[PDB]
RNA sequence: AAACUCAGUUGACACAAAAUAGACUACGAAAGUGGCUUUAACAUAUCUGAACACACAAUAGCUAAGACCCAAACUGGGAUUAGAUACCCCACUAUGCUUAGCCCUAAACCUCAACAGUUAAUCAACAAAACUGCUCGCCAGAACACUACGAGCCACAGCUUAAAACUCAAA
RNA sequence: GAGGAGACAAGUCGUAACAUGGUAAGUGUACUGGAAAGUGCACUUGGACGAACC
């Protein structure tokens, strides 16, 4: 339930001091905000760990290396993905909206 | 109403243009410009037809009449 | 590009030609069946079937090229391979039995293996985070990765440090010494990765 | 029985246990996250100190206390002085939005000791004491 | 960097400030009022009515005595800087608190006076739609000017009222 | 004598204001500072917070 707006802004008729006083009027614009924009660090401190304890020979280090690159790989793939699937959207809302438009005016 | 429910610019256009329209109006139209409004239903299918057939019914008599007149008078 | 946008890159594979017909699937039928269709460039004259034909030596031959000699850096990299399998043949005869087992001699294979071993496998990449640039060690692609392991190859073998020694010597050498996981490749490699330890700290400032 | 989140009640018969303990008895592994450092300090049941580490005491200093690596390395080094000290699953309360919030816990499961709980003890005033003053930068 | 060797757990403990409720919009004339309990208590069966008196008036500030956790003008130190009398970091004081007086200023602004009424033929612009009746206060180019003088005031670098001369064709 | 205002009018030291004027601006008040001004407490929007969920 959308808090009231009934006695909340400075307005004739209305006896008690402002509660809210909204930079920018308060009606619905016919638009929605753009959608607003490290992985897999485990293995890799895994990894490095190993390297450290190991003095880098990767000789000794083969598993956590292999797990290592393999993420790196998942990690791309979820990537591409992830993008795929973005690719609801805010330009069909924004068309949904159009359609049905706010009339803060009179006809 | 045109598509975004405001009134359609063709009937501020024939005002300007004194051009008279006839038209149905539903309870959210402006019959104000509208020189003969008729408020009614618009948005049902069965009125919507039963409009349709009525001024086409309407137009088909009067020029129908109209060629008989024609005739009447050219064959006195 | 004077290709057009429709011109495809040539397949150059004999196996893949002669594939039975049976054993395609249904897509790779359509796409036997689409490239029966489709305009395709003229066959580089880098690559041929050539069964002998190396991928990985002909991209080291390219980057190892100086002002389009590709004459000069071909008879380079064939008497860097020719030296190899000197070597190894010459410490085989001179070997025991028992290490001889071990002993390889192939060429190529010294090669595949000693730029495996010297590909760096964490690299360290420039990241800005609130308007500053930090060394963010970070994960590299496999292209990236053997491009770099050739890369430092080609770089110690130009090192002015082999003074009145022929490039392919220096690169035999070296290629060796990387097989044996051993040289200033490897050295170079191991200093990469311990920076990027170092720099450890500083992962979370990646966001992809 | 199913899981519930909450905690069993002291005083209550209830049949959770732990390394065949109740869980009023299991160590209590006291995480502190400031803006710049991460301490953690495990005490026993009865408030007996057992392994302390800080982001200053792992080496790190300055602002390199202030990053989950640190908290990590420093609930590592917690973890394994609290083993050694016959340590196995803890308690933890943490009090503090600090960088080492959670990359402590991190470090501390990975120093080996388990976590049954975690707590937030993190003191919010009631409108208590005043805070000092904004930033302009 | 400077600063402290004070830091963590547990327990005891304020004359400081009053999370969530509050997405509520109430109380008061305004300033203001958001922890709890109790006592007292929120004027006018007609509306306006103070530079003409009475009583109030946030924060800051003075006077005298206490409290002092935290915050903090000034001050000192550390940085940053061409400089840094600032912005950033640390410490600390007046001060914020309680008591008794003073002070009587705020963008004290919802910049929209009180009362009664209308939504009809609109309305420079923007803002919070346009008006009617009645009353009080106020305004008459800009700047000089929250000024000088005079006057009043527990005010002594103050507050209220407040001009004029020169100047301009703008503001 | 010295102050104050205005005007005329090119300089000197800064860049305080107008953009988020690069520390948002300002009112009252207090201390401080070549200088605009800085900071402390409360107040105003004559600033914004990007206006479905993220
Ligand atoms: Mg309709
Ligand atoms: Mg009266
Ligand atoms: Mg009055
Ligand atoms: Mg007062
Ligand atoms: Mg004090
Ligand atoms: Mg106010
Ligand atoms: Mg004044
Ligand atoms: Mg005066
Ligand atoms: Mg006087
Ligand atoms: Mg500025
Ligand atoms: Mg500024
Ligand atoms: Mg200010
Ligand atoms: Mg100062």
């Amino acid at each position: 339930a959308t808090p009231s707006l009934r006695g909340r802004l400075a307005r004739f008729g209305n006896p008690r001091k402002p509660v809210l006083k909204p930079n920018k009027p308060l009606i619905l614009a016919n638009r929605v905000g753009e959608r607003r924009r490290a992985t897999c660090i485990t293995e890799m401190s895994v990894m490095m760990a190993c390297w450290k304890q190991n003095e880098f020979r990767d000789d000794a280090c083969r598993k956590e290396i292999q797990g290592f690159l393999d993420c790196a790989a998942r990690a791309q793939e979820a990537r591409k993905m992830r993008s795929i699937q973005e690719t609801l959207l805010p330009n069909k809302l924004n068309k949904l909206l159009q359609r049905f438009p706010n009339k803060p005016y009179l006809s | 109403l045109n598509n975004i429910f405001e009134p359609h610019v063709a009937v501020r256009d024939a005002a300007k243009m004194n051009i008279p329209t006839v038209g149905i109006v539903d309870t959210n139209c402006n019959p104000c410009l509208i020189t003969y409004p008729v408020p009614g239903n618009d948005d049902s299918p069965l009125a919507v037809h039963l409009y349709c057939r009525l001024f086409q019914t309407a137009i088909t008599r009067a020029k129908e009449k109209r060629q008989q007149v024609e005739a009447l008078y050219r064959l006195q | 590009s004077r290709y057009s946008p429709e011109f495809k890159d040539p397949l150059i594979d004999k196996e893949y030609y002669r594939k039975p017909v049976e054993e395609l699937t249904e897509e790779e039928k359509y796409v036997r069946e689409l490239k029966k269709t489709q305009l395709i460039k003229a066959a580089p004259a880098g690559k041929t079937s050539s069964v002998f034909e190396d991928p990985v030596i002909s991209k080291f031959t390219n980057m190892m090229m100086i002002g389009g000699n590709k004459v000069l850096a071909r008879s380079l990299m064939i008497q860097t391979l020719e030296a190899v399998k000197r070597k190894q043949f010459e410490k085989y005869h001179a070997a025991s039995a028992e290490e001889q087992a071990t002993i390889e001699r192939n060429p190529y294979t010294i090669f595949h293996q000693a730029l495996k071993n010297c590909e760096p496998m964490i690299g360290l990449v420039p990241i800005l985070k609130g308007g500053r640039f930090y060394q963010v060690p970070v994960p590299l692609p496999d292209r990236r990765r053997r491009f770099l392991a050739m890369k430092w190859m080609i770089t110690e073998c130009r090192d002015k440090k082999h003074q009145r020694t022929l490039m392919p010597e220096k690169l035999s050498h070296k290629l060796l010494e990387a097989f044996h996981n051993q040289g200033p490749v490897i050295k170079r490699k191991h200093d990469l990765h311990k920076m990027a330890e170092a720099n450890r700290a500083l992962a979370h400032y990646r966001w992809w | 029985t199913k899981f519930s989140i909450y905690p069993p009640i002291p005083g209550e018969e209830s049949s959770l246990r732990w390394a065949g303990k109740k869980f009023e008895e299991i160590p209590i592994a006291h995480i502190k996250a400031s803006h710049n450092n991460t301490q953690i300090q495990v005490v026993s049941a009865s408030n007996e100190p057992l392994a302390f580490a800080s982001c200053g005491t792992e080496g790190f200093r300055n602002a390199k206390k202030g990053t989950g690596i640190a908290a990590q390395t420093a609930g590592i080094a917690a973890a394994a002085r609290a083993k050694q000290k016959g340590v196995i699953h803890i308690r933890v309360v943490v009090k503090g939005l600090g960088p080492g919030r959670l990359s402590a816990m991190h470090g501390l499961i990975m120093g080996g000791l388990e976590v049954i709980s975690i707590t937030d003890n993190t003191p919010i005033p009631h409108n208590g004491c005043r805070p000092r003053k904004a930033r302009k930068l």
